[PDB]
């Protein structure tokens, strides 16, 4: 019965853009996207469920599918910034 | 699905692992540099091999470097988006850009105990070993798996991928540091034990943590005190 969940604006733009992005953009997403991962997670604990009636279950069905795509972009955001960082001191 | 034509990733780009990585090479390396030498002896070479464990202990890792050692083609296939066609597709491409280390991502996924699971077992038994096409299966449930799977001339060879323990722990955070200058009074051991039961994915994500917070102070190296803010950062998630 969750209505607390807090809201990625201009995130699904942000998140199509991590390849083009710079460093200090990087960082503002990554911040960005946990915030809204930790209030998915808040969401999970109430129910009492981990990511592992007919409309409970249609829900958490799409929370978790959130949560993962929210987590493979993520995962692409750092693969990215590790590269960024890795050129950053190889220029040095 | 992913196709890489040789992946750049090197043995030395896997912290710890160092008994499995080489079973993993006496099944799959040994029998492609060398295949008259199993038609010598006269012994198949295991068609797949199952690397189960864990989420981020390197078992694409694994896969991807064994590719590159062995000068092939690398395509990944995850699991949950199979969910038959597209197998035999793959296995079709896999024979077309030969040599190619096929690796099957959340095999669990399409292999529990269907249409898309008989065609996986159907194109494992097409071709033939001491070829050069190798499967790589990597999955968190070898109790769910269905035996077909398991049963010879498939995945008869069964790799456990576990956790970094303390020492690979280090490994694998100076292997994401290489690239990154780093001071020379860094204690990596106190680092080992500060991420108990962290994983190769994590622990690359506090290198990520730690020169993002140098970057953010100017500093011209990553410090030990960043790394620890970086596991502690790290820890929250
Ligand atoms: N032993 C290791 N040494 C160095 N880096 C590692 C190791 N294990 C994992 N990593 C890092 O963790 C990330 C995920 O690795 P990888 O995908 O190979 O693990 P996996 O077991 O295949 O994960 P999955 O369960 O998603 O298949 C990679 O970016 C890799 O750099």
């Amino acid at each position: 019965l969750l209505a607390n969940v807090k809201i990625d604006p201009s995130l699904t733009s942000r998140i199509s853009q991590i390849d083009s992005f710079k460093l200090s953009e990087l960082m503002v997403l990554k911040t960005d996207i946990e915030t809204q991962l930790e209030a998915y997670f808040s969401v999970l604990e109430q129910q009492g469920i981990g990511m592992d009636s007919d409309v409970d279950v249609l829900q958490v069905t799409m929370i978790r599918k959130n949560v993962n795509m929210l987590k493979n972009d993520l995962n692409h955001l750092l693969q990215r910034s590790h590269v960024l960082l890795n050129q950053h001191f190889d220029n040095m | 699905f992913e196709v890489v034509e040789r992946p750049n990733v090197t043995y030395n780009d896997i912290g710890g692992l160092k008994k499995q990585l080489q079973e993993l090479r006496e099944a799959i390396e040994l029998p492609l540099k060398h295949p008259e030498l199993f038609e010598e002896v006269g012994i198949d070479p295991p068609k797949g091999v199952l690397l189960y464990g864990p989420p981020g202990c390197g078992k694409t890792l694994m896969a991807k470097a064994i590719a590159h050692e062995v000068n092939a083609t690398f395509i990944r296939v995850v699991g949950s988006e199979l969910v038959a066609r597209l197998v035999h597709e793959l296995f079709e491409l896999a024979k077309e850009k030969a040599p190619t280390i096929i690796f099957i991502d959340e095999i669990d996924a399409i292999g529990a105990k269907n249409r898309t699971l008989m065609q996986l077992l159907a194109e494992m038994d097409g071709f033939d070993p001491r070829g050069n096409v190798k499967v790589i299966a990597a999955t968190n449930r070898p109790d769910i798996l269905d035996p077909a799977l398991l049963r010879p001339g498939r995945f008869d060879r069964l790799i456990e991928v576990p956790l970094p323990d303390e020492f690979s722990r280090a490994q694998i955070l100076q292997i994401h540091s290489r690239k990154m200058t780093t001071d020379d009074d860094i204690n990596w051991q106190e680092l080992a034990r500060s991420t108990d039961e962290f994983n190769g994915a994590q622990l690359k994500a506090v290198t990520v943590e730690a020169g993002m917070i140098a970057l953010r102070n100017g500093q011209s190296s990553v410090k030990h005190e960043d790394f620890v803010e970086g596991i502690s950062e790290v820890q929250a998630r």
